[PDB]
């Protein structure tokens, strides 16, 4: 299942 | 043997025409099992392989909200890169993201991936030690410091080393042999006379999974490449793959040519010799 | 920016036996950007109802897709695949060779 922790580039 | 779970994210910005489009696609080895499409009405995560359908309603709701979050994350990521590179509203740019974990027959991780690409070119990617980044230009170096700014690859290595391999394991034991067992190619050779002088032999491999195959033509048991015409491995449509290799041979010397098939689903490599 | 030319390929799912039912395929790949116009055509005319896979990409970030349709091969009908992309002067068509 897809990862859930996000960041901006 | 070796197995891999990979997610493929594509975000493409549309100026004036709505807001960017997001697509997700999920692969166990090279079987697609989930997808997400932001351009849809009621955009859900949808099953694309029968062994994932057994997941509970909470699996699907949870992932739908992940992709919805992920889409918005890439919108502002698109803007940040626009600024790094000083580009314009005149411009449809693209963010490509790929992550996943490769496991051996162990259950142990061999290589984790977390790489991005701006506008086709590689932007940033995570080094195999899962602690480092490798930036392609001066723009990605601001991202590289942004991404040692909140101590990020820690949460990214923890997913790759941790739950990514377990999710692969869960999907492997649920998909049973239809996904763990390699299906071998059905191979035969066809003969087309092209003229008085010549003819083609075509080595066909069909029905194989996974897609990694090697097809070689030999003459008198030694190698021969400068007449080979290979085609790129193509999806059959039913989760199997196809390929062929061809040689042009002097009419009457066909029997001197052997085709050689390597595929993991074969117990020993094949050799095929067309017989008149 | 990197721009890449597609790779067209028309074929069938199973081996082409006339009258018996099968699926026509047009697998396009190796291109950039994502936008692509791909029609499968029967006798010069577009086949409507054409499905396709979910846009995906290879390790060099090249995009790839598989447009396909249920069909039936005859001894005179001529099938093909027309493809447009911003790297292309005009649509490119590739005729279905049942042996390739
Ligand atoms: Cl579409
Ligand atoms: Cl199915
Ligand atoms: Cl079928």
């Amino acid at each position: 299942s897809p990862r859930w922790y996000f960041y901006y580039l | 043997g070796s197995h891999s779970m990979r997610y493929f994210y594509t975000s493409v910005s549309r100026p004036g025409r709505g807001e960017p489009r997001f697509i997700s696609v999920g692969y166990v080895d090279d079987t697609q099992f989930v997808r997400f499409d932001s351009d849809a009405a009621s955009p859900r995560e949808e099953p694309r392989a029968p062994w994932i359908e057994q997941e509970g309603p909470e699996y699907w709701d949870r992932n739908t909200q992940i992709y919805k979050a992920q889409a918005q994350t890439d919108r502002e990521s698109l803007r940040n890169l626009r600024g790094y590179y000083n580009q314009s509203e005149a411009g449809s740019h693209t963010l490509q993201s790929m992550y996943g974990c490769d496991v051996g027959p162990d259950g142990r991780l061999l290589r984790g991936h977390d790489q991005y690409a701006y506008d086709g070119k590689d932007y940033i990617a995570l080094n195999e030690d899962l602690r480092s980044w490798t930036a392609a230009d001066t723009a990605a170096q601001i991202t590289q410091r942004k991404w040692e700014a909140a101590r990020e690859a820690e949460q990214r290595r923890a997913y790759l080393e941790g739950e990514c391999v377990e999710w692969l394991r869960r999907y492997l034991e649920n998909g049973k042999d239809k996904l763990e067992r390699a299906d071998p190619p059905k191979t035969h050779v066809t003969h087309h006379p092209i003229s008085d002088h010549e003819a083609t032999l075509r080595c066909w491999a069909l029905g194989f999974y996974p897609a990694e195959i090697t097809l070689t033509w030999q003459r008198d048991g030694e190698d021969q490449t400068q007449d080979t015409e290979l085609v790129e491995t193509r999806p059959a449509g039913d989760r199997t793959f196809q390929k062929w290799a061809a040689v042009v041979v002097p009419s009457g010397e066909e029997q001197r040519y052997t085709c050689h098939v390597q595929h993991e689903g074969l117990p020993k490599p094949l050799t095929l010799r067309w017989e008149p | 920016m990197i721009q890449r030319t597609p790779k067209i390929q028309v074929y069938s799912r199973h081996p082409a036996e006339n009258g018996k039912s099968n699926f026509l395929n047009c697998y396009v790949s190796g291109f950039h950007p994502s936008d692509i116009e791909v029609d499968l055509l029967k006798n010069g005319e577009r086949i409507e109802k054409v499905e396709h896979s979910d846009l995906s990409f290879s390790k060099d970030w090249s995009f790839y897709l598989l447009y396909y349709t249920e069909f039936t091969p005859t001894e005179k009908d001529e099938y093909a695949c027309r493809v447009n992309h911003v790297t292309l002067s005009q649509p490119k068509i590739v005729k279905w060779d049942r042996d390739m």
